[PDB]
């Protein structure tokens, strides 16, 4: 079995700028008969299934931008990005396709795009009508389109903050502004909710020394 | 125009079988060697079976030899998994991939992939998701929590598509050993709730459609 390894596992990189991704396998894909490498480049746009990008280790397949090169011989590979477009964001991934082994992939190398910094718009939502008819309440926080990626919440319930039944979930980097979204979801039972007044959610991030705190009380 | 369209995907009982299919066109399927390749939850990729152009030549890795067939009708342009023995490992994306050289030649890898179908493989039953409208107690946030649905996927629509490009979807997370979703709009103050804005929810997997229209507090 060839192992086919990828690093770094992700990077980010400003629109313009060169993108360089490397490739190694646990031994030599040349063929010295053919005396080709039998490396290809996929690349896996969010939604999509992969795209051939790269065949014999430096070859273009046919509508591939000429930013896209491929270079490397025997082991060691790399993958390079001229000119980083955002439509270049995607996980792209090695294979080897040598004749007499077994096909294999490499983890993948997860490109994210860098923009400026930009602080998240909160939004708090109290438990709705039906689902504290049917027993449960969910008090919801919407940290949305912040860069970059980390951020902190906070539940806090008449002052004090609160670790017991809280999930939180990260939207992938946004197609049309680079951006991440948030939602943060604590789960409490009607009566545990009915047992209190005030909710609050406070989202700390890099754009900001302050908190932004969003709340409710129940009247 | 070179299309593959995979079919079959399906919630399916560890031991289990099922039969997956890729209807392709735009090529002489006959002439090229078909493959699938699935996807784990990981991101990783991993090449499951191999027929050659006639459906002479079969390969397999190990971590499926033995439970998994390949085959192909090259007079309906459909390749075939024949999956028995199913285990919880096997949950992924099935992608239907064409092996890029002509017939028996080699040095050409796969070129074009189908868009998958998944595979969950589950003692879990299928539940239908509760919808719950998140409304506030220049523009206004609404959403809807989708709770304690089995499996993945639901569908989320805002206004059934006409909202928007401001609609956030946020990945599921398995609670209790159920899945829960949100989804988020950002529309303009003037706009709700004046006017009407609904979340649709869809889950094929329940047969289950459900419309929350969203409705103001106080």
């Amino acid at each position: 079995n060839i192992m086919m390894t990828q690093s770094p596992s992700s990077l980010a990189v400003s629109a313009g700028e060169k993108v360089t991704m490397n490739c190694k396998s646990s031994q030599s894909v040349l063929y010295s008969s053919n005396q080709k490498n039998y490396l290809a480049w996929y690349q896996q746009k969010p939604g999509q299934s992969p795209k051939l990008l790269i065949y014999w280790a430096s070859t273009r397949e046919s509508g591939v931008p000429d930013r896209f090169t491929g270079s490397g011989s025997g082991t060691d590979f790399t993958l390079t990005i001229s000119s980083v477009q955002t439509e270049d964001l995607a996980v792209y991934y090695c294979h080897q396709y040598l004749s007499s082994y077994m096909y294999t992939f490499g983890g993948g190398t997860k490109l994210e795009i860098k923009r400026a910094d930009a602080a998240p718009t909160v939004s708090i939502f109290p438990p709705s009508s039906e689902q504290l008819t049917s027993g449960g309440a969910s008090v919801v926080c919407f940290l949305n389109n912040f860069y970059p990626k980390d951020i902190n919440v906070k539940w806090k319930i008449d002052g004090s903050e609160r670790q017991n039944g809280v999930l939180n979930s990260w939207t992938d980097q946004d197609s049309k502004d680079s951006t991440y979204s948030m939602s943060s979801t604590l789960t409490l039972t009607k009566d545990e909710y009915e047992r209190h007044n005030s909710y609050t959610c406070e989202a700390t991030h890099k754009t900001s020394t302050s908190p932004i705190v969003k709340s409710f009380n129940r009247n | 125009e070179v299309q593959l369209v995979e079919s079959g995907g399906d919630l399916v009982k560890p031991g289990g079988s099922l039969k997956l299919s890729c209807a392709a066109s735009g090529f002489t399927f006959s002439s090229y060697g078909m493959s699938w390749v699935r996807q784990t939850p990981d991101k990783r990729l991993e090449w499951v079976a191999t027929i050659s152009s006639g459906g002479n030549y079969i390969y397999y890795p190990d971590t499926v030899k033995g439970r998994f067939t390949i085959s192909r009708d090259n007079a309906k342009n459909t390749l075939y998994l024949q999956m028995s023995s199913l285990k919880s490992e096997d949950t992924a994306m099935y992608y239907c991939t064409r092996e890029g050289a002509y017939s028996g030649s080699s040095s050409y890898p796969m070129d074009y992939w189908g868009q998958g179908t998944s595979v969950t493989v589950s003692s879990a039953k299928t539940t239908p998701p509760s919808v719950y409208p998140l409304a506030p107690g220049s523009s206004v946030t609404l959403g809807c929590l989708v709770k304690g649905y089995f499996p993945e996927s639901v569908t989320v629509t805002w206004n059934s598509g006409s909202l928007s490009s401001s609609v956030h979807t946020f990945p599921a997370l398995l609670q209790s050993g159920l899945y829960t979703m949100s989804s988020s709009v950002t529309v303009p103050s003037s706009t709700w709730p004046s006017q009407t804005v609904t979340c649709s929810v869809a889950h094929p997997a329940s047969s289950t459609t459900v419309d929350k229209k969203l409705e103001p507090s106080g």
